[PDB]
């Protein structure tokens, strides 16, 4: 009936800023380790174990009882939502029958030694949703999760490395974990998930421990790991994952074609003709030529490539990734105050044959600010202006297409202000527009979409 | 048998 | 009947190397200007006029009579092969009726003041074919052509610039030309053709001349031009074009994604995560921020970008372009000796109820070399080795798919040699292969495909 | 209106 997780959630609900809520939750998640130390020294560098000495730390987040209800009461399907997995004679198996995952089938698979893995806990649990929704905002990257329930005296999964940064939250039971440093320079901070490996492929664990509820284990993408249940208890854990393809190279990959195209438009040296006879000394077949034109051809490539830095539209690419992030984001979890100050908390409802509370409008005296800090991004595309937002996203990844609205040039400045000054209230009448019309329409359009709050409710009971 | 952590919550 | 063009062609037929034939033809084309001067100082820099003082210089290349027979005897279609164009009162018009372009329709359009433009002269004329096939080999880029026939006292086309390097061969009649330097830095060596322009959009011509048969006018992509017939004579000219999208930039375009992919595979600095909070100081909205993290983020991008030069697979991109050039190329034009020494000249024929002259087979003693120097390219793809070739290309651009054959590893070294030592004869038996089976099958395969010749006819 | 030099030999 109380736990550290329940308390931190009540605490978040009293922190007015969403940026601050996010920092605070991530502090809680790794406590007592300071985030700053973690991000400077451990993130993308080391495996980290936090021995919580508190079995209750995560109570309320997710439980096996939760899972059992969901199988009974929601349309959970094998494959789409739930996997049944075994690791037995050095071999990974998958035992999903097609269709609905009823309790009766799931528990018989469990009983036969299958781990159960729920791929999108956040679609079924409001607590996991809140957890990830808050944390994504301090990662600048989608936070996902899987829940892994493993039966006693069994291993569910082969040793492997994944393509994300992983935080394992031990929820119930005990599990023996082995985590290994990247085996080779090329596996450090891996881009893609590895194949299932065998024990002959493994070196010596850098971390070997039995996790217990409340504990945390973190390790970077590329760190092999495996896990088992011994000693007759089950294990349940939730892995929080982030930073899938959020690298410097992924930034460049988008930058380069634009930069070359810009370089070709703006500087004739990029438009000059290749030599008529480069095919005489370049190519695989010419890889050992002593033609000095070869040497010079290479140098020129490197000099031209170097000069691309100048043409790279860094801010434009930053906004495209921002926009992708907006699309990938879980929709926001509103504090009671945020609800109460927004369109969502308006007391307008139907009672005895009619709607009550109609019509309390925004005026120039209404003081406003963005609903939260991590729900919206203004992006210029095709010489138009588009405000992308998260407030209508599904809890399921990309179930809805990207949502946006156009912001007319007259209104652009006022929108930039709004986004850049959260959480400071601004009189609608002091927003930088020419008219009172434009002030009022931006504010009102933002409000009705659930993007804006008012210092006081517009409508009272 | 196949896949390990599915970050996006889909196969 | 004999002209400088006919003579240079008969001359090419006696020059054993295709590489030399190509250099020689280009020399002829711009004579008396030296190619080396032209390429070092004028190519991609200046408009150039060559006043030939010889109306017969191009006789035998292409004529209006050739066009007239074409309309009658080949299935020339409006749009696909032939345009009718007018420029009057400052407006470009196109007047192509759908379908077949019979003489009757083309000539009354000509009469009504339309220019006629044939889009692929080389598909319908064996001389233009040879001309372009030889020249492509010294450009290292597809040589295209259009033919432009313009009636008296008319202009067919608006002032514009094109996306190619252009050589205007004046064939019959006379035409007044105006050519302009690029109007602005971004128009110098333009990437794509311009819109039709008006006279208020033009500065002063750098070159204004009345061309006569035999003359040549060359100008770079980006140079505006226009042309009119005056007085009473018509004009015919063939414009030879090349160097479409063959820039340093087009090379980098293909280099860069591979370079980043390789940098990401082989160096962990390219695999490190972005800042968690870069969206706070990067983006349009933050263009003016004084956050020093901004200045560090830019610097890092410029440093990483710089480092990509190291990871650039320049030779692989060279070979992809070579492959594309092979696909774009016109098929080769064989000298009499090449024909006679190759599969094409085997005298095997059907004579009174049967095939006569089955030729010899090749043996270890047969001395061989590539048919010509610009018909083939060996390219590695997917840990495989593929010889791309031109000998089965259509005279129509990309009408056939890219043609290739696989070269097994056992045979790669020997193929490389063959291509690197043209035109020196090599005994099949001395070809670097493990076995005499590999020696024999590479040579035989190459020969039957029309890729190889023999020092003496196999029969 | 319409198009000028067609290097490719084609529309
Ligand atoms: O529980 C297991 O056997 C494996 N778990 C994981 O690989 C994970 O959470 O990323
Ligand atoms: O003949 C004309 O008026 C048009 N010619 C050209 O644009 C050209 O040859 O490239
Ligand atoms: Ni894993
Ligand atoms: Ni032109």
């Amino acid at each position: 009936w109380d736990s550290p997780l329940r308390r931190v959630l009540a605490e978040l609900n009293r922190i007015p800023s969403s940026r601050r809520r996010a920092a605070r939750l991530f502090e809680w998640l790794i406590a007592p380790m300071p985030p700053d130390h973690f991000y400077r020294r451990l993130w993308e560098r080391e495996a980290v174990l936090v021995r919580r000495q508190d079995h209750t730390y995560y109570q309320g987040l997710f439980s096996t009882a939760d899972l059992d209800s969901m199988l009974r009461n929601e349309e959970v399907q094998f494959g789409q939502h739930l996997d049944a997995a075994r690791y037995i004679n050095g071999r990974r198996e998958t035992l999903n029958p097609p269709g609905r995952a009823l309790p009766a089938a799931a528990w018989s698979l469990y009983q036969a030694g299958c781990s159960l893995r729920l791929l999108c806990p956040q679609a079924f649990s409001t607590t996991v949703w809140q957890f990830l929704a808050v944390l994504q905002e301090q990662f600048g990257s989608m936070a996902g999760s899987n829940v892994y329930l493993t039966p006693p005296n069994s291993q569910g999964f082969a040793p492997h490395y994944d393509d994300i940064e992983a935080f394992v939250l031990q929820l119930e039971g005990r599990k023996l974990w082995r985590v290994y440093r990247p085996r080779v320079p090329t596996e450090e901070l891996a881009l893609t998930s590895s194949p299932n490996f065998s024990q002959d492929d493994l070196g010596e664990p850098v971390l070997q421990t039995v996790l217990e509820p409340g504990d945390l284990l973190y390790f970077p993408r590329g760190f092999i790991h495996q896990a088992e249940c011994q000693d007759g208890v089950h294990s349940l854990h939730l892995t929080l994952s982030t930073y899938q393809r959020n690298t410097w190279g992924d930034f460049l990959e988008a930058i380069l074609p634009l930069a070359v195209q810009a370089a070709m438009e703006e500087n004739v040296e990029f438009r000059r003709g290749l030599p008529r006879d480069f095919m005489d000394y370049m190519g695989a077949q010419h890889s050992d030529s002593k033609d000095p034109r070869r040497t010079a051809f290479m140098e020129k490539v490197r000099v031209l490539v170097a000069r691309l830095g100048h043409f790279a539209p860094v801010d434009a690419v930053a906004d495209q990734r921002a926009k992708d992030f907006i699309h990938d984001s879980l929709p926001p979890v509103l504090t009671d105050r945020e609800r109460a100050l927004s369109v969502y908390g308006l007391p307008i409802r139907w009672e005895a044959g009619e709607p009550v509370n109609v019509g309390a409008q925004l005026t120039t005296e209404t003081e406003v600010h963005m609903l939260q800090d991590g729900i919206a991004r203004l992006v210029g595309e095709g010489g138009h202006l588009f405000l992308y937002y998260t407030v209508e996203n599904s809890r399921v990844y990309h179930l809805e297409e990207p949502k946006c609205l156009e912001i007319y040039p007259q209104q652009a400045d006022a929108m930039e202000l709004l986004l850049g000054s959260y959480p400071e209230f601004v009189r609608v009448g002091d927003l930088p527009c020419d008219s009172v019309e434009d002030q009022l329409s931006l504010a009102t359009t933002l409000y009705d979409k659930g993007l804006l709050l008012t210092k006081m409710p517009l409508a009272l009971n | 048998g196949g896949g390990n952590h599915q970050h996006i919550g889909k196969p």
